[PDB]
């Protein structure tokens, strides 16, 4: 027997054991998340330990068959996944140190809190009070105080842990083959062995640079408009040619600009298209919303939910003593089991969220035929974009009119479209520079270009140079601002959002072109169309069996990332902004500072 | 030719139903085979008949009847048919291409699944070759997927059998199913097994 046959037999045995082990672990996790107690935590920990141990031994056995004697190109992917996602290289003491450091950082982030200086006995946590204060309150002093207090009480503690963490991660990454941890993160987009579809780990940086260079002008126009409106709002802090202080962006960090809509609306008099009152009047509930989402998904040809989905999933918060986490998530326990966990109220936002989660569940359902190691999205960005396109398509006025929530006596003038486009832009376009700058800074930090004594200096310099945001209070090397973010402190990658932002718009334009639709792209619906559903399914069913370049070429016809769809989506808003900005200066200067 | 009734109600309606790799075999002879005893079970997942018609079955008379019973998954029931390939078809139970009989299958999730998982149903996974029609192989020897001679369970040596994990929360296509196969034939005989008639 050759190597390939033995590899196939080993893969069969591994799949047939891993399915059951994964099902048990996922069931334990769900049982904990729904019925929070202590014995549920014990069971979840036991299941996780069993799964991790099994993966470890399976990787150790799988490290025997060489990878250069296999030409099937499908066994190789699974063998590489096993060999890379369960291997341990560092010694036991270093592994224990890394795990302890990660647990300490997570606990510090989770249990961190601040107290009122006026009343030390009064303290408030981040999520309940600090987020609300940063969101809705309008007062310079309190926002500045909250921002400074959180930064000083989090980053100062987390700095030495990060300093010790980067060295261990660099050693672990350099151990296998990679230069550093940045290469380890960037290796997700690598494609090897296929002629005409190859992708190197160094191509991603150049692609990101090119896309951001093509994006910049629209972002700077939006920034100028927002700066002018904020100057109209705050009369003694914002400069006409300066930069926006960081503590006036509507949230703790500045990731999203959504909370500035109530202050920068182009036309206040014209109302929005909120349909909460109609839903209340028509006596709706969670069941009706989910049935409507199911009907919408059926109308495009995709299959609808199984009986187990309705039997097992919970859609409303039990309240009383049954504690639970109300974060909406989509579960895939395997063995044909699919559930959605969320606490649903009567709001249009819940309508859109239900559509998004049902889209994620459909994506999970599509590829449930590939081997156990290939049941995943083509890369880290496809799944999110597939989720987001449904929410994009389900918010159009035409869909609401067809459903019945919106009265047929509604008209769409210039101003309604302008308001809708601006509201979408404030959330979509305002987050790209932040993500790009954060990922770039982390890449340089891991590569070693930035020394340990210039962290904050380079961070704020790049913030000013890219995001156009200036700090309100100077920071020395004792602070660690990036550690205050959940993703940075909990060891998660961050470029997936940047990729999904482009992917969702490319997919949406391709789908709308396949449905023979005329007019502006921002008014597009694919509810009745069946060609779009079949075309989407043709890519959904693939899973990980093909490189993402091939799937992208199959869907949109382009092998690489493109930014033209995103620019075409915002064209009327871009023209309006260009016409509006004929007086105020466009651009920013980094020499200014709020603290003289 | 006054006789008694056949034990159809006993091959059906049993607590333990035997695993697929060790399927049971019962011979029916010298009785009146009424076919109204069935249809009292759940709506069948499959009632395919090959040599005769399900309606043209009460008045007909046979020579001898064989009943085979086992438990399989949901998506594997399509592999029990003349001339089919797959793991179950060629490693556990193979049917001849000139089969004359009927195949009955119905969902039994409410009786063959437990919260902690049912591990009492097995199915062979590895074998050296295929299976001849209507053949059985009940043995346990370590598979040799390698060149070095095998001694015990270890690298490149596997335990031939494997068990299911039936649970009540599994989706359709993974829940247990009960399968019963009847194989009739009409040949030189005094026609012992006749349908109910007067
Ligand atoms: C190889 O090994 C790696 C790491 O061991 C595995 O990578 C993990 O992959 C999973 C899924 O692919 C990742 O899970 C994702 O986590 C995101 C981060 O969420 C965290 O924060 C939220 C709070 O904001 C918590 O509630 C949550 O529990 C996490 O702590 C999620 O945001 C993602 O959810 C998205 O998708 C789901 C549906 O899948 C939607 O319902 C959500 O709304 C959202 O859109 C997702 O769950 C995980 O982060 C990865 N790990 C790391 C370290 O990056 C590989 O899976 C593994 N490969 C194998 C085994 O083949
Ligand atoms: C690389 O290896 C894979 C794994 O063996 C090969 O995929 C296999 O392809 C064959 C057909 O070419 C599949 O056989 C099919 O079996 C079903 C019954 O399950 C039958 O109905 C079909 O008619 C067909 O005979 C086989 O299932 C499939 N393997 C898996 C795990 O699904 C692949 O062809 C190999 N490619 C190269 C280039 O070597
Ligand atoms: C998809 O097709 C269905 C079936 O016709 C549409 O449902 C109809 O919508 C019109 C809109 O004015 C109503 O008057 C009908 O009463 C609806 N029929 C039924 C049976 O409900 C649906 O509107 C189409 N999708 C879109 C987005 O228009
Ligand atoms: C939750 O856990 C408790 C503790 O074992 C258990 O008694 C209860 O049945 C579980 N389910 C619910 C709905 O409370
Ligand atoms: C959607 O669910 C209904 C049951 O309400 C079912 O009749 C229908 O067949 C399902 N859709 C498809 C495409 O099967
Ligand atoms: C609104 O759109 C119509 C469409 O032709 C156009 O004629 C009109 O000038 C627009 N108004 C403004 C203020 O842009
Ligand atoms: C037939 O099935 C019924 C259903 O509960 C059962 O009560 C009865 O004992 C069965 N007959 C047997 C096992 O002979
Ligand atoms: C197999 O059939 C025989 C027929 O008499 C029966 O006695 C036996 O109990 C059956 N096996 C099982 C496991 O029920």
């Amino acid at each position: 027997s050759t190597i390939e046959e033995q590899a196939k037999t080993f893969l069969d045995k591994f799949n047939h054991e891993a399915e059951d082990l994964f099902y048990q672990s996922s069931l334990a996790s769900w049982n904990y998340n729904t019925n929070i107690t202590e014995e549920n935590v014990q069971n979840m920990n036991n299941a996780g330990d069993k799964w991790s141990a099994f993966l470890k031994e399976q990787s150790t056995l799988a490290q025997m068959y060489p990878l250069q004697e296999i030409q099937n190109l499908t066994v190789k992917l699974q063998l590489q996944a096993l060999q890379q996602n369960g291997s341990s290289v560092l010694s036991e003491d270093k592994s224990k140190r890394l795990n302890t450091i990660l647990n300490t950082m997570s606990t510090i982030y989770s249990t961190g809190k601040v107290c009122n200086p006026d009343n030390p006995q009064e303290c408030l946590l981040l999520e309940p009070g600090l987020n609300e204060i940063m969101a809705n309150s309008l007062d310079y002093n309190e926002r500045l105080w909250a921002w400074e207090s959180w930064r000083s009480e989090v980053g100062k503690q987390l700095r030495p842990l990060y300093e010790e963490y980067v060295v261990l991660k660099n050693e672990m990454a350099r151990a296998n083959h990679y230069e550093d941890y940045g290469d380890y993160w960037r290796g997700d987009y690598e494609v090897n062995g296929v002629d005409g579809y190859d992708y190197s780990r160094g191509q991603l940086i150049e692609d990101v640079e090119h896309t951001f260079e093509e994006i910049k002008p629209l972002y700077e126009h939006l920034h100028a408009y927002v700066r002018a409106k904020l100057m109209n709002a705050y009369p003694s802090y914002i400069s006409p040619i300066g930069c926006l202080p960081a503590h006036l962006l509507g949230d703790m960090w500045g990731r999203f600009w959504t909370n500035l809509y109530s202050l920068t609306v182009p036309f206040g008099q014209k109302p929005n298209i909120d349909v909460t009152d109609a839903m209340v009047d028509q006596a709706w509930d969670a069941q009706r919303i989910f049935k409507e989402a199911e009907k919408f998904f059926v109308s495009v040809g995709l299959p609808n939910m199984t009986q187990g989905f309705w039997e097992n999933s919970m859609l409303t918060d039990p309240g009383n003593v049954q504690k639970a986490v109300c974060h909406p998530t989509a579960w895939d326990l395997g063995k044909g089991d699919f559930r959605i966990l969320m606490c649903t109220k009567v709001t249009m936002d819940d309508f859109l969220t239900a559509h998004h989660e049902m889209g994620h569940i459909q994506y999970d359902m599509a590829y449930a035929a590939q081997p156990f190691l290939l049941r995943n999205g083509a890369n880290e960005g496809f799944h999110e974009a597939v989720g987001e396109i449904m929410s994009l398509s389900a918010a159009t006025p035409k869909h609401l009119k067809s459903i019945g929530l919106l009265s047929p006596d509604f008209q769409e003038d210039n101003e309604t479209e302008i308001n809708f486009l601006l509201k979408q832009a404030l959330t979509i376009v305002g987050t790209l520079p932040f993500t790009y700058m954060l990922e770039k800074w982390r890449w340089m930090v891991f590569k070693g270009e930035i020394p340990k004594d210039q962290w904050m200096k380079k961070w704020w310099e790049m913030k000013r140079e890219i995001v156009g945001v200036v700090e309100p209070v100077p920071h020395d090397e004792t602070y660690c601002d990036p550690a205050s973010l959940f993703h940075v402190s909990n060891d998660y990658s961050f470029i997936r959002y940047y990729t999904r932002t482009l992917y969702q718009f490319q997919f949406q334009e391709a789908l709308c072109q396949a449905a023979k639709h005329e007019g502006p792209l921002h008014k597009c619906d694919i509810s009745n169309s069946t060609e779009a559903g079949q075309k989407l399914f043709n890519m959904l069913r693939l899973g990980k069996s093909e490189p993402w370049t091939l799937a992208l070429e199959n869907v949109v016809g382009a092998k690489n990332m493109n930014v033209r769809p995103l620019l075409n989506y915002f064209e009327p808003l871009f023209t309006w902004l260009k016409d509006q900005n004929k007086n105020s200066f466009v651009g920013w200067s980094t020499d200014w500072s709020p603290y003289a | 030719n006054v006789t008694n009734l056949c034990p159809f109600h006993e091959v059906f309606n049993a607590t333990r139903f035997a695993s697929v790799y060790a399927w049971n075999r019962t011979r029916i002879s010298n009785c009146v085979a009424d076919y109204s005893v069935l249809y009292n079970f759940a709506p069948f997942f499959a009632f395919k008949c090959y040599g005769v018609s399900p309606t043209k079955l009460n008045d007909l008379c046979f020579t001898n009847v064989y009943a085979d019973s086992f438990v399989i998954k949901g998506n594997e029931v399509s592999q029990i048919a003349p001339g089919q390939t797959g793991n179950i078809a060629d490693y556990n139970y193979k049917l001849p291409d000139d089969f004359t009989g009927c195949v009955i299958a119905w969902n039994s999730n409410k009786l063959d699944s437990k919260h902690s998982g049912n591990y009492d149903y097995w199915y062979r996974l590895f074998r050296k070759s295929k299976l001849k029609p209507f053949e059985r192989d009940i043995s346990t020897e370590i598979y040799q997927a390698g060149n070095k001679p095998c001694k015990g369970k270890g690298p490149n040596c596997y335990f031939p059998l494997q068990s299911y994990g039936f649970r009540p929360t599994y989706g359709v296509g993974h829940q247990p199913y009960r399968v019963v196969v009847l194989s009739f034939e009409l040949l030189h005989a005094p026609a012992t097994v006749c349908g109910p008639k007067k």
